[PDB]
């Protein structure tokens, strides 16, 4: 018999994201990027200083997903064999979240041989000038020192990247991250869950 | 030169904790360190409080209790490992 | 000199969500509802059984959020001293996920008095798959799996300003703040304990 | 009857395993549980497979450890506590 034409599903209920073979993606070595902070305690010395004139820090990171063997992989950058960060960084005072993100993406990676960001996946707040960050603002905290916002960066069908010589662009399959904070941290390692709502397409 | 302030709810905020203080005549609040569970960042119920004026510390020791921050009586007590140990045990309710 | 109105953002980029004081919500009681199963192992038997007749199992669960002290609290159906669960459960073969969840909320927290009660369910917040006929569930389908045994999908359920609910006389209802649950797999389970994060993307207003 | 097929990749699904024996033409497979990491659900790279025919069991034991599944030669053995250990030694 006749079937009825499905009705439009609100993006809030069903978000459909297109994934492509991780083999579509490659890197060309680029100029090595140091980190703006020098030792392990220079970053907070800098955080205090900035928070005073600038105010609360606004960090953003991009999550770029590829796929292999029918499983989502997240693009991490490692350096040593124990350090993994998502591409992103501090925003400029008064800078737009996404626009700024594109600027940082294109900055840390990006084609020198000649960014779709529509989804927010999380927020993390750092209450004090210390390590711990949480997915919420503890009730006793009124002014958190840092706000980290994470976005799903829809990757193009094919892409060339520029990995600063000192970094290694690896593709982490979900089960490597899940329940493995010791390996990747509380943010990164909480992505498998944070991604599960998406209806992924394996092209 | 610094004290402990406890029997605070886990929602008493650095800011409002400051409101109480200023409103004693004490205007030299040197840092405002809350104690908290790393696991979940929840206020342990007591904050380490600093002050350059070593007089106002009495102006708190005596005056702060008998004020109520969210229906609880503050507990200003000089810094000490047996107060440290006093509050840490209290956060276990 | 005149303020510029902040235009709406895309639903996919910022979801502002309205939270209300637990007190705005009043909670009565109703007929004690025992589980459709019983005894640990027994259920898995049924699952093996149902997986044959109906196929993969389809569970849906709603996440109701209140705010107290400007900090979201997830409403949880406690049982005993250490068993919490989200309101929800199995759908009936060939059933809209959401109309089914709605049907499970009324079923599970229905205001006995006047049943003119609607739920605003418009956000899915996660999926969890159970690979084998065992406890393990992961927020994803492991590469070596074709036919999962059970699929669990969670939807943020928006409470209106005020509304009256009703608990099965055999259950207690708690409002777990986020930090209770964060990194607390032992106390609440892999799923429930990952809500703090799963909600961290919503822009919460505390009325 | 039951065996231990292993030395296969962690993405070797169950169906595409069934399709390997359907090449030897058995079709007896009754059950197929895999061994995985509880922590993350990843495959340890070997499974206890339930079969219902004693005869075909020979075909498995004998033959497919010659087929190239995803590049691997299935390592078929009987179900023994001393066999299991060599397989979980492969996780490491």
């Amino acid at each position: 018999g006749n079937k009825y034409i499905q009705q439009t599903k609100p993006l809030t209920l069903e978000r459909t994201i297109n994934l492509y073979p991780l083999t579509n993606y490659t890197f060309g070595t680029k100029e090595p990027l140091y980190e703006k902070d020098s030792s392990v305690a220079a970053r907070f010395q800098r955080m205090r200083e900035e928070f005073d004139k600038i105010g609360m820090r606004r960090t953003v990171e991009g999550v770029l997903i590829v796929h292999e063997h029918r499983l989502p992989h997240v693009l991490l950058l490692q350096l040593g064999t124990t350090f993994f960060k998502l591409p992103g960084g501090e925003l400029n005072p008064g800078e737009d979240e996404v626009e700024g993100l594109k600027r940082l993406m294109t900055e840390i990676l990006g084609r020198q041989d000649g960014w779709v960001i529509d989804d927010c996946i999380g927020n993390w707040w750092r209450p004090n000038f210390e390590p711990p960050q949480y997915p919420y603002i503890p009730a006793h905290i009124t002014k958190p020192k840092e706000h980290k916002k994470l976005f799903l960066v829809q990757l193009q069908e094919k892409a060339l990247f520029a990995v600063p010589k000192n970094y290694k662009l690896v593709a982490a399959p979900l089960f490597e991250l899940y329940d493995n904070a010791p390996g990747y941290g509380p943010i990164i390692s909480s992505l498998p869950q944070l991604l599960s709502r998406f209806n992924f397409i394996y092209n | 030169i610094a004290l402990y302030i406890g029997n605070l709810t886990w929602w008493t905020t650095d800011e409002d904790l400051t409101e109480a203080v200023h409103s004693l005549g004490v205007n030299d609040i040197l840092e405002i360190k809350f104690f908290e569970n790393r696991a979940n960042g929840q206020s342990k119920g007591f904050a380490l409080v600093g002050v350059g004026s070593e007089a106002s510390s009495k102006k708190l020791m005596d005056l702060l209790p008998k004020r109520e921050l969210h229906g609880q009586n503050p507990v200003v007590t000089p810094v000490n490992k047996q107060f440290l140990s006093q509050f840490e045990m209290q956060s276990r309710k």
